[PDB]
C-alpha cells in the first residue's frame, strides 16, 4: 500500500481550513497535535548488530584478515563471488533471534517426553518481579520443570563452576531428580496418611478415566450395531 | 506467590507474644515461622498452575475431593486453620462471648454452660486428637454448634476430609458405620469431581499441633495450653463469626 | 535488553517442535507440551500465545505447534490428556537408577513419567498393601491386552479365560476388570511395559 | 463377530485416550493413513526387474510422481531404468 | 441491606437464602484467610487499576505480550522499523518503540481529554467490549464494538443525526437545556479515534482520513503504519495487550480530564 | 475387480482417445489443461481441508 | 507438494455430499425377505424380524452440509493472499 | 458550554439499545453472586424507547435475555435497584350456585348446550329427556359419556343437559364440551388431564362453502 499522507498532516490540512475561514472554530484537538507532532519518516532503517547474539551484521573479512591456510589448506589471495555481491538486504531483514538455551531446550524435553506432559502455562504474571538467585533450582514464585534446570545451566556456565555445557546441564539434571523424587514421595505419603485418617474421596484418576471410557464405549457399541446391522442387510 | 498477612500489632507480637497463652518464642515458632514454613511449601506446591491465583480456603476447597492434590490440600488447610486459630486468639484487632453465642450453646450442648462446653472440649481433644490436629467448635447448616476434632490438617468445613477418626488404631462399629453412612453419601453425589455440599463452618478453632505449645508447655501439658486458649479467646472475631 | 528478556519468556521456554498434531501411528510419550490457563484468562480467551483462541474451545488445556501461519491461524488441538495418563501412572503405585550419580538424545531413565523409587509399602486401613488392584478392560481375543489407565498392558491369567470373554466376544472391551499389575519397565522406543493379571 | 473395519486394535506398549474407543478413531486413521527414496541412483537397477518392477502398474505403466513420490531426478532416473529396461529384453 | 428476606425461626435451619448471606458474610471476613497473594495476574485488574504512562516498562509491556507480532509469512514491510527480530515463525515488536509511541498517544489522549474534546473508542473483536466500555466510562467518552457503520463520519446526517445530543457544562454537568433541531442535526464529530484493530477497520480510518480526525490504532506486522496519525506498534490479537494499551490510554484520558475539573473547581 | 484395473490403467480413455487423430499442439493444450485442473482440484482440497480445521477449532 | 490457488471468485463445493441416514424399516424388510428366501416363507426363525419389522414401520412405513457456508466465511482469512 | 452526544454509544449502530443493554449488564454485573429461584414490553414497544427502524430482533432477544436473568435472580434477594431498572421494560373465579350446581356452554358447529353439573349417582336427561330417547346413535353416548368417564366420575354426578340447534353429532359434542368445562369448577387440579383428553378444546370446524 501506498504510504499513506492524509492521516499523518490533519493538522495541515486542517490549519488551511482555518486560516481560510472554511471552519471558524478550532478542534479541540488542534492544540494538542501542534505540541505533540506525528512521526512522518516512515523509513526503512538498517541494523547492524544481532541483538540477541551480538553478532555483527555488516562486516565484511577482508583477505589481509585471513593470512592462514583455511581448513584445506589454500591461502585466499583474492575475494571470492560472495564477498563482491551487496549485501544491503541483510541490513534490513529483521534477524533471527537466537538462544543457546533453546538448543538445551529441546534437549531436555527429548530426554524427558513425560515432563511434557506436565501442564505449563504461558499467561505470564510479571516479568519484571522476577528476582531469582539461580544458585539452587527451587525459586519461590516458579515451578520445578526443565526451564528450571535449563538456567541452572546457564548459571553454572556463567560462573565458571563448568567449563563445558554438558557436564553443567548433567549437573542440572540430576539436581532435577533429586527435587523430584521428593515432591513425588510428598504426594504418595500424603495421600497415604490421608487415607490412614478417615479422608473419603469419591472418583479417583483411575475410576474418572473408567467412566469416560464407558462413556465414549456406549456410543461405540450403539454405533457399531447399527453399522453391522446396515452392512447385512 | 503467597505471603504470611501482616498481623495488629506486630510489633508487641514480636516483643511478648500472645498474654496468658504463649510467650514471643512461641508465638514466633506457632506463627512467624510456621506460618512462612507453610506459605513457602504452598508456594512451591502450586506456583505455575492454577492454584496459585486462589485464597487457601478456595484451594482446599478445590483439591479436597482430588486424592493426589492432598498434600497441597494438606498446606491450604493448615495456612487457613492457622490463621483461623490466630486470629481469635489475639490481643485485639474486654471482649466478652455475645448472647447469640451462648443462646446457641444452649440450644445445641443439652442447655450446659460455656464452661461445661469448654471442659468438654479439653476432653475431646485430649482423646480423640492423639499427635498432630485442630479443635473446632463449628456450626452446621441445622444452627446446631458442635465440636468436631480433626487429625493432622483435617478441614472443618468439607466433611469428607474432616479426617475425624484415626483408622490407625482400632475404631468402634459406631465409627466404620458412620465411615460407610459417609462413603454411600459421597457416592450419592451426581458431579463428575465426586464433592458434595457442606455448609459447617468453624466458629473456634485451636491449634493442637506441637508448633503452638511445645515449646511453652512441654511434651504433656496440652491440655493445659487448651485450657489456656479457650479462657482467652478474642470473642470480638469469634461473636463475628456467627451469622447474625 | 529486549533479547535477554525474550529468551526468558515463558513462550521461549516451550521448545521449538513441529510434530504432527494428528498424529495416527504409535504413541509410546508426550510429544507436545501441555499448555494450560487458568479459568480467569479462559473466559477473556488469554493463553500466553500470540493470539486469542476461539470461544468454541472450553477446555483448559491443549497443544500447539506454530503461533501463527500464513492462514492467519494458530495451529493448536484443545486436548491435554498425556497428562492423565501420568497422573493415573502416579495413582497405580508401581515402579519403573540413571537418576543416581557432546550430548546425548536418549531418554534418560524414565522420561519424567515416574520417580517413584523401587521399595515401599502402600499402608492401609486394612494393612500393609501387598499387591496393586486396578480396574481395566480387556481389548481383544489374542497375553491379552488390556487397557488399563491410559497404558496398554499384557494379562495373563491365573489359569485360563472365563466364559464372559467368549461370550461377548468383541465387545468385551464394555465390561470393566480387576487387575493386579504385576511390574512396568520402559523399553528403548520410550515404551512403558506393564505386565498384569487378571483376577 | 464385529468386522474387523468397525474395531479398533489399540497396539501394546501405547498409551491411548477415551477417543481412542470411538467411532472417530477409526475415521481419523481411515484418513490419515523405498529403496529409491534414498541416496541409490535408481539407473544401477536397470538390470533388476524385480526391484523396478514394484513402480509400475500391473500392465507396466510408470506411476506417476504424485504415487511413486520420488524426487524429480529420482522420477527421471528410474523412468529411464525402466524404459532401457523394456529395451534389453527385461520386463 | 437485603430488603424483602424473611428469615427463618430458630427452631427451624437455615433456609438457602440464609446459607447465602451466611456465606457471604463468610467470604468477606474468613475466607480470605491464611496468605496475601503477590505478584499474580488478574485479567480484570488492566481495566480497573491501568497503570500510568509514566510507570510502564518494556518488562511489562512484554509480560502483557505486546511484543508478539504476525507471522514472518505474512508481514507487511512497511512495518520494518518497528520490528525487533524473528522468533519461532513471528516477528517480535521492538518494545523500546512501543513504550515511546504508546507514551505520545497517551500523552495526545490526554491532552483532548484536558481540552473537553469527544473521544471515541472503536475495537470490533470478540471480546473488547468491557475495555472500551470502561476506557469511555473514566475518560468521559464515546466507544463501539459491534459494527462500525461506513459514513458515520463523512454520512454523520444519515447514520447519527436521529440521536440525541445534548449541552453540558464545564464540569461536564447536564444543562438540561433545550437544543434547536438545526443543533440537533449538526454533526458531531470526533476529536480523537482510538482503534484497536485497525486491520479490520479500514473504513473507520480512512473516514477519519476524510473527516480529518486524528487517530491512534495498534499497529501489528501486518499493519499499515501510515494510514494513522498515531501509531502504537504492539499485539492487536491478544485481549491482554490490547487490553493493557487500552486500560494506559484510558487512564490518561482520566488524568487529562480530572486536571479539567480541577482547574474548572479554582 | 477386473473393471477396476481397467481404469486404473486409463484402458477405456486410451481406447477412446486412440479412435481419432489429434493434432500434437491440441494434444499438448489438451495436455496442459488437464494437469492444470488437476492441480487445481489438489489446491483446492487442500483449501477445503484447513476450511474444515479452522471451522473445528472454531475459527 | 503444495498446490496454492489463485485468487479466486468464490470457494465452494458445486454439489456437497451429506450423512444421508439408512432408514431403519428399509434395512429391516430386506432382512426379513432375506430369512424368508432362505429359511422359507412365514418361517419361524425370525419372526422376532417380523415383529421387529410390524413395530418399527406401525405409524410410518419409512419410519444439509454446512462447507459452503464456513468456506465463504473463512476464505479471505485462510487463503494467504498476499497484503495489499 | 459544549454540545455533545448523550450516550456513550452514540457511534454504534443502534446507540439506544447499547446504552439499555448496558446499564441492564451493569446491574446482571454487580449482582452476579445472587442465586436465581414476566411480562416484558414487545418488540414495537421497545422499538420506541431503542433503535426504532435500527432495532433487530437478535438485539431484542438480547434484551429478553438480560432482562430474564435479572428478573429470575431470587424474589428474598433483590434489590430495590433491580426492581426500579427492569420496571422500565414491563409492560373471576368460577363457583357453584345456590344449588351446588356448575352451570357451563358449550358450542359445537351450530349446536349449542347449556349443561347444570350437580353432584349425583350418574343420572342424566337431555332437555328434559331420557339419554337413549333423545340420543339414537350410542357414540353420540359415548362422547357426552367421555369427559365424567376420563375423570372416572361417571356415577357421581347428575347432568341437567339443553341443548338447540345443529343435529344430534353437534348437540351431543357440545354436551360434551359443555360438561368437561362444568366438571373443572368441581375439581380444579383435574383440569389438565381434562385438557389433555381434548374435551376443554372447542372444535372449530363448521361448514365453509
Ligand atoms: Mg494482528
Amino acid at each position: 500500500m501506498k504510504i499513506q499522507t492524509n492521516a499523518v498532516n490533519v493538522l495541515q490540512r486542517t490549519s488551511a481550513y482555518l486560516k481560510s475561514g472554511l471552519l471558524k472554530e478550532t478542534p479541540a484537538w488542534y492544540n494538542v497535535v501542534a505540541s505533540i507532532p506525528p512521526s512522518t519518516k516512515f523509513t526503512r532503517e538498517p541494523r547492524f548488530k544481532n541483538p540477541s547474539n551480538g553478532h555483527i551484521i555488516g562486516k565484511l573479512v577482508d583477505v589481509t584478515e585471513q593470512p592462514h591456510a583455511n581448513n584445506k589448506g589454500l591461502y585466499k589471495t583474492r575475494p571470492n563471488s560472495s564477498d563482491k555481491r551487496v549485501g544491503v538486504k541483510r541490513l534490513y531483514r529483521p534477524p533471527k533471534l537466537t538462544y543457546v538455551e533453546d538448543r538445551l531446550r529441546s534437549l531436555f524435553y527429548k530426554q524427558h517426553p513425560w515432563e511434557l506432559s506436565r501442564p505449563k502455562i504461558l499467561v505470564e504474571n510479571e516479568i519484571g518481579d522476577e528476582n531469582y538467585d539461580w544458585s539452587h533450582m527451587l525459586q519461590i514464585g516458579r515451578p520445578l520443570d526443565g526451564e528450571s534446570v535449563i538456567q541452572r545451566t546457564m548459571y553454572l556456565i556463567k560462573t565458571k563452576q563448568y567449563g563445558d555445557m554438558v557436564e553443567a546441564y548433567d549437573h542440572a539434571r540430576y539436581e532435577f531428580y533429586a527435587l523430584r523424587m521428593q515432591e513425588e514421595t510428598e504426594q504418595q505419603v500424603a495421600l497415604e496418611e490421608a487415607e490412614m485418617f478417615g479422608s473419603l474421596f469419591g472418583v479417583s484418576a483411575i475410576e474418572h478415566g473408567i467412566q469416560k471410557e464407558q462413556e465414549v464405549l456406549d456410543v461405540w457399541e450403539k454405533k457399531v450395531v447399527e453399522e453391522t446391522e446396515l452392512m447385512a442387510a | 506467590i503467597h505471603v504470611v498477612p501482616k498481623l495488629p500489632n506486630s510489633k508487641a507480637l514480636l516483643q511478648n507474644g500472645v498474654p496468658n497463652i504463649l510467650s514471643s518464642s512461641g508465638f514466633k515458632t506457632v506463627w512467624f515461622d510456621y506460618q512462612r514454613y507453610l506459605c513457602d511449601k504452598l508456594t512451591l506446591a502450586t506456583a505455575g498452575q492454577s492454584l496459585e491465583s486462589y485464597y487457601p480456603f478456595h484451594i482446599l476447597l478445590k483439591t479436597a475431593g482430588n486424592p493426589l492434590q492432598s498434600n497441597i490440600f494438606n498446606l491450604a488447610s493448615s495456612i487457613h486453620n492457622n490463621h483461623l486459630f490466630v486470629e481469635n486468639i489475639l490481643p485485639s484487632a474486654k471482649t466478652e462471648p455475645s448472647r447469640l453465642f451462648l443462646s446457641k450453646i444452649k440450644d445445641s450442648f443439652n442447655g450446659s454452660d460455656w464452661e461445661v462446653v469448654k471442659e468438654e472440649m479439653i476432653y475431646r481433644a485430649e482423646n480423640e486428637v492423639l499427635g498432630q490436629g485442630w479443635l473446632f467448635l463449628v456450626e452446621n447448616n441445622e444452627k446446631k454448634l458442635f465440636i468436631l476434632t480433626s487429625n493432622n490438617n483435617g478441614t472443618p468445613y468439607y466433611f469428607p476430609r474432616n479426617q475425624s477418626f484415626d483408622l490407625n488404631s482400632a475404631i468402634s462399629i459406631d465409627e466404620f458405620a458412620t465411615l460407610k453412612q459417609m462413603k454411600e453419601l459421597i457416592g450419592k453425589s451426581t458431579k463428575l469431581n465426586g464433592k458434595v455440599q457442606d455448609w459447617t463452618m468453624p466458629i473456634i478453632c485451636v491449634n493442637l499441633w506441637d508448633h503452638a505449645y511445645l515449646h511453652d508447655y512441654g511434651v504433656g501439658n496440652r491440655s493445659k495450653y487448651v485450657k489456656n486458649v479457650l479462657d482467652n479467646l478474642n470473642w470480638s472475631v469469634v461473636n463475628n463469626r456467627i451469622f447474625s | 535488553t529486549l533479547a535477554e528478556l525474550l529468551g526468558r519468556s515463558r513462550i521461549a521456554q516451550v521448545a521449538n517442535n513441529h510434530k504432527p498434531l494428528t498424529y495416527t501411528g504409535k504413541k509410546f510419550h508426550p510429544t507436545h507440551q501441555i499448555i494450560e490457563t487458568k479459568p480467569s484468562t479462559l473466559y477473556r480467551q488469554e493463553w500466553g500465545l500470540k493470539s486469542a483462541i476461539p470461544s468454541k474451545i472450553k477446555s483448559r488445556y491443549l497443544v500447539y505447534n506454530d503461533l501463527d501461519t500464513l492462514e492467519r491461524i494458530t495451529t493448536f488441538e484443545p486436548r491435554g490428556g498425556t497428562q492423565w495418563n501420568r497422573l493415573r501412572f502416579q495413582e497405580m503405585g508401581v515402579p519403573i537408577n540413571p537418576f543416581f550419580k557432546k550430548f546425548n538424545t536418549e531418554i534418560i531413565g524414565t522420561g519424567g513419567l515416574s520417580y517413584s523409587l523401587p521399595g515401599k509399602l502402600k499402608n492401609s486401613p486394612n494393612g500393609v498393601i501387598q499387591r496393586t488392584v486396578v480396574p481395566g478392560r480387556i481389548l481383544n481375543v489374542v497375553k491379552w491386552l488390556a487397557a488399563i489407565g491410559g497404558f496398554v498392558a499384557d494379562v495373563v491369567f491365573f489359569q485360563s479365560p472365563p466364559s464372559s470373554f467368549n461370550s461377548m466376544g468383541d465387545f468385551i472391551r464394555m465390561k470393566t476388570f480387576l487387575f493386579e499389575i504385576l511390574e512396568a519397565s520402559m523399553e528403548k522406543n520410550g515404551s512403558v511395559s506393564m505386565h498384569a493379571r487378571l483376577l | 463377530k464385529i468386522d474387523q473395519s468397525l474395531s479398533k486394535k489399540l497396539p501394546k506398549g501405547t498409551i491411548y485416550d477415551p477417543f481412542d474407543f470411538s467411532m472417530g478413531r477409526i475415521h481419523l486413521d481411515r484418513k490419515y493413513q523405498d529403496i529409491m527414496k534414498s541416496g541409490a541412483n535408481p539407473l544401477e537397477f536397470y538390470a533388476r526387474p524385480r526391484i523396478l518392477s514394484r513402480y509400475v502398474t500391473s500392465t507396466g505403466r510408470i506411476q506417476h510422481r504424485d504415487i511413486t513420490g520420488l524426487s524429480a531426478k529420482n522420477q527421471r532416473r528410474l523412468s529411464k531404468a525402466i524404459r532401457r529396461c523394456q529395451a534389453i529384453g527385461l520386463m | 441491606p437485603y430488603p424483602n428476606l424473611i428469615p427463618s425461626a430458630n427452631d427451624k435451619p437455615y433456609s438457602s437464602q440464609e446459607l447465602f448471606l451466611r456465606q457471604l458474610n463468610h467470604s468477606m471476613r474468613t475466607a480470605k484467610l491464611g496468605a496475601t497473594i503477590s505478584k499474580v495476574y488478574y485479567p480484570h485488574k488492566d481495566i480497573f487499576y491501568p497503570p500510568l504512562p509514566e510507570n510502564i516498562t518494556v518488562e511489562s509491556l512484554m509480560s502483557a505480550g505486546v511484543h508478539l507480532g504476525q507471522s514472518t509469512s505474512l508481514w507487511r514491510s512497511s512495518t520494518q522499523s518497528y520490528i525487533y527480530g524473528e522468533y519461532k515463525g513471528i516477528h517480535i515488536i521492538d518494545l523500546n518503540q512501543t513504550l515511546s509511541y504508546l507514551k505520545r498517544a497517551a500523552k495526545v489522549v490526554e491532552g483532548v481529554s484536558e481540552s473537553g474534546g469527544i473521544i471515541l473508542f472503536l475495537g470490533t473483536r470478540q471480546g473488547q467490549k468491557r475495555g472500551l466500555e470502561e476506557a469511555a466510562k473514566k475518560t468521559h467518552g464515546y466507544y463501539v464494538s459491534t459494527r462500525w457503520i461506513p459514513g458515520t463520519l463523512t454520512n454523520s446526517t444519515e447514520i447519527s443525526g436521529i440521536w440525541e445530543k445534548q449541552e453540558i457544562d464545564s464540569n461536564d454537568n447536564p444543562t438540561e437545556r433545550a437544543l434547536s433541531p438545526n443543533e440537533t442535526s449538526k454533526q458531531v464529530k470526533p476529536d480523537l479515534l482510538v482503534v484497536l484493530n485497525p486491520t479490520e477497520n479500514r473504513n473507520a480510518l480512512l473516514e477519519a482520513i476524510k473527516s480529518r480526525v486524528p487517530t491512534i490504532a495498534i499497529i501489528d506486522t501486518d499493519s499499515e503504519p501510515s494510514l494513522v496519525t498515531y501509531p502504537i506498534p504492539g499485539n492487536d490479537d491478544s485481549l491482554r495487550s490490547v487490553n493493557f494499551l487500552l486500560g494506559v490510554l484510558a487512564r490518561a484520558g482520566q488524568r487529562g480530564l480530572q486536571n479539567r475539573l480541577a482547574r474548572n473547581n479554582e | 475387480r477386473l473393471n477396476r484395473i481397467m481404469f486404473e490403467n486409463n484402458i477405456p480413455g486410451d481406447k477412446r482417445s486412440q479412435r481419432f487423430y489429434m493434432k500434437p499442439g491440441k494434444v499438448a493444450e489438451l495436455k496442459r489443461s488437464q494437469r492444470h485442473r488437476k492441480e487445481f482440484m489438489m489446491g483446492f482440497k487442500r483449501l477445503i481441508e484447513i476450511v474444515k480445521d479452522a471451522k473445528r477449532k472454531g475459527y | 507438494p503444495v498446490y496454492r490457488l489463485p485468487p479466486l471468485p468464490r470457494l465452494k463445493v458445486k454439489k456437497p455430499i451429506i450423512r444421508q441416514e439408512a432408514n431403519k424399516c428399509l434395512v429391516l424388510m430386506s432382512n426379513l425377505l432375506q430369512c424368508w428366501s432362505s429359511y422359507g416363507h412365514m418361517s419361524p426363525k425370525c419372526a422376532g424380524l417380523v415383529t421387529e419389522l410390524k413395530s418399527c414401520t406401525s405409524e410410518s412405513a419409512l419410519g444439509k452440509s454446512n462447507i459452503n457456508y464456513h468456506a465463504a466465511r473463512l476464505y479471505d482469512r485462510i487463503n494467504g493472499k498476499p497484503h495489499d | 458550554r459544549r454540545i455533545v452526544p448523550k450516550l456513550a454509544t452514540f457511534y454504534s449502530a443502534n446507540p439506544n439499545h447499547e446504552d439499555r443493554i448496558n446499564r441492564l449488564e451493569r446491574l446482571l454485573r454487580k449482582y452476579i453472586k445472587l442465586p436465581s429461584q414476566a411480562p416484558w414490553i414487545s418488540f414495537d414497544e421497545y422499538a420506541l424507547i431503542g433503535g426504532g427502524t435500527k432495532l433487530k430482533p437478535t438485539q431484542y432477544t438480547q434484551l429478553l435475555y438480560m432482562l430474564n436473568k435479572l428478573h429470575n435472580i431470587d424474589p428474598q434477594l433483590t434489590n430495590d435497584e433491580i426492581t426500579s431498572e427492569l420496571s422500565q421494560y414491563y409492560k373471576k373465579i368460577k363457583t357453584l350456585d345456590e344449588f351446588g350446581r356448575s352451570i357451563a356452554v358449550g358450542k359445537r358447529k351450530s349446536s349449542t348446550a347449556k349443561v347444570f353439573v350437580v353432584r349425583g349417582t350418574g343420572e342424566i336427561l337431555v332437555n328434559g329427556r331420557q339419554l337413549n330417547d333423545y340420543f339414537l346413535k350410542m357414540k353420540d353416548r359415548e362422547s357426552i359419556m367421555y369427559p365424567l368417564q376420563v375423570i372416572e366420575s361417571v356415577g357421581k354426578y347428575n347432568i341437567f343437559a339443553t341443548t338447540s340447534g345443529g343435529g344430534p353429532t353437534g348437540q351431543a359434542e357440545s354436551i360434551m364440551h359443555a360438561i368437561a368445562k362444568a366438571l373443572v369448577v368441581f375439581n380444579p387440579l383435574l383440569k389438565s388431564r381434562l385438557h389433555k383428553a381434548g374435551v376443554l378444546t372447542r372444535d372449530y370446524r363448521h361448514v365453509e362453502r
